[PDB]
C-alpha cells in the first residue's frame, strides 16, 4: 500500500551557507596568491575609538590562469540541486537531483557585471530576496554571453548592437515583474567608491576599473569604455585601502563573458509609472550565489 | 566600508549613505 | 621640481631635531620621498622612505623608533624626526623624491631610486658650546706659511689669504674632530721669499656660528 | 640584509680615458639598480637608474649595465666634470630596506710627485695659551698615498698626531697632507728635537724637517 514518492526539498539562494563558505575560501586564495605590498584598515576598540592599522608585506606579481572549482560534498552530507524552469531561488523545487560536487567554477571577482559564470537555459531570468524592497540587489541571469576585450590601452569593447538587444530582453524580464505598462530606464551609477561606481574586476592579478556611463543609460558598430588599471584601491574582503605591484609586462589584455548583471532600482515611491534601474555590486557574495543559487547541501537522513 | 564617513561624503552631496559589502554606496 | 631644506643645527645629547623639506614644483602627492645621512667622511646610508599618498612611511632597522618620517599635504613639506640623539648621529641628512605617477587616480610605481634632491642639512651632536677659533701663525725661492686655526665649535669655518686676492697654491685643510669635542685645522699657502720684507701675507677666518671674523699676519721674523 | 659591495674603492685613470665601476649585491636584485655621482660639499646625483636606463640631463658617456646581482658603470671619455664618488643603490627588496654600496672614488691618474715638505714649531701665542702644536706639511704630491713618521728626540711618536688630506688639486692633480703632532706645553718644553720623517713614491730616499725648540 506504500506510495513512492520524490523527495521536495526547500531552497533560499539568500540564506545558502555555501555563499559564505566559498567567500571564505575566495579570500583564502587571494590571502596566499594575490596579497598586498601595503595594506592599511581601520583598528578599533570598545568606545568607538580607531587608530588607522598597515601591513607591509611581499607582494609577487604572478602570472594568473583560471583554475576551475567545486564543492563536494564531504561523507555524510549531500547537495542537492534544483531542476525546474526558471527556478526563482525560494520556495519548494518540484524536480531536484543529488550531485557529489556542484558545476565548475571560474570565480571572478567583480562589479556590475558578472563574469564568466553560468548562463540561463531558457530566456533570461532575474532574481531578488524581495522585489518590492528596493534596498535588495536583483541578480540578472543571461542566457546569452555578451565577449567583452580589454587592453592595457585603457577602453574594453563591447559589441554595441549585441548589447542593446540585451538591455531591451533585460527590460522586457523586470516588466513581467514589475508591470507590462511601466516604463524600464537605465541609469548610471548613484555613486560612492570607485569600485561602485565603475565596472571594475581583477583580472589576472591587475585590478581594472571602466566607465561604464555608455552601458547603463537606455530608454524602452562597438562600444568602448574608458578603463583603468589602478594599483592603489579599495578592498572588496574588509574594510580598506591596498596596494599593489605595477604589471609586469607591458600589453596587458582580458577576454570575459558578460554572463550577468547586479542591478538595483531607485525606491520611486512617488506614483510615476516608471522604474529605474541601476548599476550595483560590491558584496562579491552576489556573486557567488549567482552560481550557487540552485544547490543546498544537506544532510543525509 | 566607513558608514560614518560615508554618509558623510554621500550627504554632502544630496544622497544617502549605506554601505555595499565593504564599500561605500550613495543612493 | 624643487626641494630646499632648513639650516644647520647643534644639538645636545639626548634631544631631538626636526630637519624639514618644502617641495614645489609639480603635484606633491605624486611623489614619495626618502631621507639619507652621510656621516663626515662616510659613505650615503638609506634612513626610510614615505610613500606621500597614502601616509605611510618604512624605516632602515638598526633606527629602532628613534627616527619618524612624515609629510603634510597641506605645505607640500616632508620632515624627518630624529630623537634621543648621540654624537654619532652627527652628519648630513639629504632629503629626496621620485615621481610616482598619477597616485590621485589609483596609479603608483613605488619607484626606489632618487631622482630629486634637496641641499642637505648640517646636524652636530656635541655637549660642546659654541666656540670661535684661536688662530696662531705658522711662521716660515719658496716659503711656505699658514695658519693653525685651533679649538672651535662647530663646523664650518672659512679661510681665505688677502681678503681673496690670494688663492693659487692655498691649501685649507679639512677639519679634524679633537678629543676634546671641538674642531682645529690648518690653512697653507706657497709663496716666493722675496716677498717676505716688501708684501704682507694675512689669513683670513672667519666662523659664523660666534660671528667672529680674525684676521691674523703671518711674518717670519 | 641586502648588502651592496663596490669596486675597487678607487680607481685611477687618465682623462679622456675609459672607466668601468663595478657594483654586486649580497643577492638578486633583478634590475632595480640606480647609480649616483656625489662630488665634495654637494648632493648626489642620480645617474642611472633600471640598472641601465640613463636619468634626463645625464650625458650619453654615462652608461649602466647589469643584472641580477653584477651591475657596472661605463664612462667611455673621463672629463673633469666626471672625477667624483658614484654610489650604487638597490631597491627591489620588499617591506623596502633599501642600501648603498660603500662607494668608489673616480681619481685623476698623473705622474708621480715628489712633495716639498715643510715643518712648522708652536707659535709663542700658542704656548701662552698652554698647548703645543707641530704641524708638518706636505705639498702637492702624486700618488695620494704618504708615511709621515714623527720624531722627538730620536724617538719614534705614534698615537699623538692627526692627519689631514686635501682633494685632488684642479689644476695639477695632486694633493697636499699636514700631519699635526700635539702635546701639552708641559711636555714640549721638556723635549729639544722634533723631526717629521716623510715618505712618499716621488722620494727615493726619506726626506726629513726638524727643528731645536728655541
Ligand atoms: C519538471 O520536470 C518535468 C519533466 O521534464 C518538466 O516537464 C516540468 O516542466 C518541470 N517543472 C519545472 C518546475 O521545471
Ligand atoms: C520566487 O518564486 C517562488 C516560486 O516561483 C514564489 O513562491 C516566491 O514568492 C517568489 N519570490 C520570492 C519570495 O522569492
Ligand atoms: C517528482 O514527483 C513530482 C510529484 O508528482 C512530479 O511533479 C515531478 O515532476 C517529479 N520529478 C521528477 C522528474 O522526478
Ligand atoms: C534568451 O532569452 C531571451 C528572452 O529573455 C530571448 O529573446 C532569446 O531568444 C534567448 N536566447 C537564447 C539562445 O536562449
Ligand atoms: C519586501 O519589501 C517591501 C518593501 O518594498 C516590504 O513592504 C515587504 O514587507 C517585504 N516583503 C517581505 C514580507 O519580506
Ligand atoms: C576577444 O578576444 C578573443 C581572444 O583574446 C577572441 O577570440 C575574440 O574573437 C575577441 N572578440 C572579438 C570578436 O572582438
Ligand atoms: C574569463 O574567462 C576567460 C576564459 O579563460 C579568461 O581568459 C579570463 O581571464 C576570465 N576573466 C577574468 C577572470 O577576469
Ligand atoms: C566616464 O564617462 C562619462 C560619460 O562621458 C563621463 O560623464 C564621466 O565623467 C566619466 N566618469 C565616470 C562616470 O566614471
Amino acid at each position: 500500500e506504500v506510495k513512492l514518492e520524490n523527495v521536495t526539498e526547500n531552497f533560499n539562494m539568500w540564506k545558502n551557507n555555501m555563499v559564505e563558505q566559498m567567500h571564505e575560501d575566495i579570500i583564502s586564495l587571494w590571502d596566499q596568491s594575490l596579497k598586498p605590498c601595503v595594506k592599511l584598515t581601520p583598528l578599533c576598540v570598545g568606545a568607538g575609538s580607531c587608530n588607522t592599522s598597515v601591513i607591509t608585506q611581499a607582494c609577487p606579481k604572478v602570472s594568473f590562469e583560471p583554475i576551475p572549482i567545486h564543492y563536494c560534498a564531504p561523507a555524510g552530507f549531500a547537495i542537492l540541486k534544483c531542476n525546474d524552469k526558471k527556478f526563482n531561488g525560494t520556495g519548494p523545487c518540484t524536480n531536484v537531483s543529488t550531485v557529489q560536487c556542484t558545476h565548475g567554477i571560474r570565480p571572478v571577482v567583480s562589479t556590475q557585471l558578472l563574469l564568466n559564470g553560468s548562463l540561463a537555459e531558457e530566456e533570461i531570468v532575474i532574481r531578488s530576496e524581495n522585489f518590492t524592497n528596493n534596498a535588495k540587489t536583483i541578480i540578472v541571469q543571461l542566457n546569452e554571453s555578451v565577449v567583452i576585450n580589454c587592453t592595457g590601452a585603457g577602453h574594453c569593447n563591447l559589441s554595441k548592437t549585441q548589447w542593446e538587444n540585451t538591455l531591451e530582453q533585460i527590460a522586457i524580464k523586470l516588466k513581467e515583474q514589475f508591470g507590462n505598462n511601466k516604463t524600464i530606464i537605465f541609469n548610471p551609477s548613484s555613486g560612492g567608491d570607485p569600485e561602485i561606481v565603475t565596472h571594475s574586476f581583477n583580472c589576472g592579478g591587475e585590478f581594472f576599473y571602466c566607465n561604464s556611463t555608455q552601458l547603463f543609460t537606455w530608454n524602452d558598430r562597438n562600444i568602448t569604455l574608458p578603463c583603468r588599471i589602478k594599483q592603489i584601491i579599495n578592498m572588496w574582503q574588509e574594510v580598506g585601502k591596498a596596494m599593489y605591484a605595477p604589471p609586469i609586462r607591458g600589453q596587458i589584455r582580458c577576454s570575459s563573458n558578460i554572463t550577468g548583471l547586479l542591478l538595483t532600482r531607485d525606491g520611486g515611491k512617488d506614483t510615476n509609472g516608471t522604474e529605474i534601474f541601476r548599476p550595483g555590486g560590491g558584496d562579491m557574495r552576489d556573486n557567488w550565489r549567482s552560481e550557487l543559487y540552485k544547490y543546498k547541501v544537506v544532510k543525509i537522513e | 566600508x566607513n558608514l560614518h564617513f560615508c554618509q558623510l561624503r554621500c550627504k554632502s552631496l544630496g544622497l544617502l549613505g549605506r554601505c555595499a559589502x565593504t564599500f561605500c554606496a550613495c543612493x | 621640481v624643487q626641494l630646499v631644506e632648513s639650516g644647520a643645527e647643534v644639538k645636545k645629547p639626548g634631544s631631538s631635531v626636526k630637519v624639514s623639506c618644502k617641495a614645489s614644483g609639480d603635484t606633491f602627492i605624486r611623489y614619495s620621498f626618502t631621507w639619507v645621512r652621510q656621516a663626515p667622511g662616510q659613505g650615503l646610508e638609506w634612513m626610510g622612505r614615505i610613500i606621500t599618498i597614502l601616509d605611510v612611511a618604512h624605516y632602515a632597522p638598526h633606527l629602532q623608533g628613534r627616527v619618524t618620517i612624515t609629510a603634510d599635504k597641506s605645505t607640500s613639506t616632508v620632515y624627518l624626526e630624529l630623537r634621543n640623539l648621540r654624537s654619532d648621529d652627527t652628519a648630513v641628512y639629504f632629503c629626496a623624491g621620485v615621481y610616482e605617477g598619477e597616485a590621485d587616480e589609483g596609479e603608483y610605481d613605488n619607484n626606489g631610486f632618487l631622482k630629486h634632491w634637496g641641499q642637505g642639512t648640517l646636524v652636530t651632536v656635541s655637549s660642546a658650546s659654541t666656540k670661535g677659533p684661536s688662530v696662531f701663525p705658522l711662521a716660515p725661492g719658496t716659503a711656505a706659511l699658514g695658519c693653525l686655526v685651533k679649538d672651535y665649535f662647530p663646523e664650518p669655518v672659512t679661510v681665505s689669504w688677502n681678503s681673496g686676492a690670494l688663492t693659487s697654491g692655498v691649501h685649507t685643510f679639512p677639519a679634524v674632530l679633537q678629543s676634546s669635542g671641538l674642531y682645529s685645522l690648518s690653512s697653507v699657502v706657497t709663496v716666493p721669499s722675496s716677498s717676505l720684507g716688501t708684501q704682507t701675507y694675512i689669513c683670513n677666518v672667519n666662523h659664523k656660528p660666534s660671528n667672529t671674523k680674525v684676521d691674523k699676519k703671518v711674518e717670519p721674523k | 640584509d641586502i648588502v651592496m659591495t663596490q669596486s675597487p674603492a678607487t680607481l685611477s685613470v687618465s682623462p679622456g680615458e675609459r672607466a668601468t665601476l663595478s657594483c654586486r649585491a649580497s643577492e638578486s636584485v633583478s634590475s632595480d639598480l640606480a647609480w649616483y655621482q656625489q662630488k665634495p660639499g654637494q648632493a648626489p646625483r642620480l645617474l642611472i637608474y633600471g640598472a641601465s636606463t640613463r636619468a634626463t640631463g645625464v650625458p650619453a658617456r654615462f652608461s649602466g649595465s647589469g643584472s641580477g646581482a653584477e651591475f657596472t658603470l661605463t664612462i667611455s671619455s673621463l672629463q673633469s666634470e666626471d672625477f667624483a664618488v658614484y654610489y650604487c643603490q638597490q631597491y627591489n627588496n620588499w617591506p623596502p630596506r633599501y642600501t648603498f654600496g660603500q662607494g668608489t672614488r673616480l681619481e685623476i691618474k698623473r705622474t708621480v710627485a715628489a712633495p716639498s715638505v715643510f715643518i712648522f714649531p708652536p707659535s709663542d701665542e700658542q704656548l701662552k695659551s698652554g698647548t703645543a702644536s707641530v704641524v708638518c706639511l706636505l705639498n702637492n704630491f702624486y700618488p695620494r698615498e704618504a708615511k709621515v713618521q714623527w720624531k722627538v728626540d730620536n724617538a719614534l711618536q705614534s698615537g699623538n698626531s692627526q692627519e689631514s688630506v686635501t682633494e685632488q688639486d684642479s689644476k695639477d692633480s695632486t694633493y697636499s697632507l699636514s700631519s699635526t703632532l700635539t702635546l701639552s706645553k708641559a711636555d714640549y718644553e721638556k723635549h729639544k728635537v722634533y723631526a717629521c720623517e716623510v715618505t712618499h713614491q716621488g722620494l727615493s730616499s726619506p726626506v726629513t724637517k726638524s727643528f731645536n725648540r728655541g
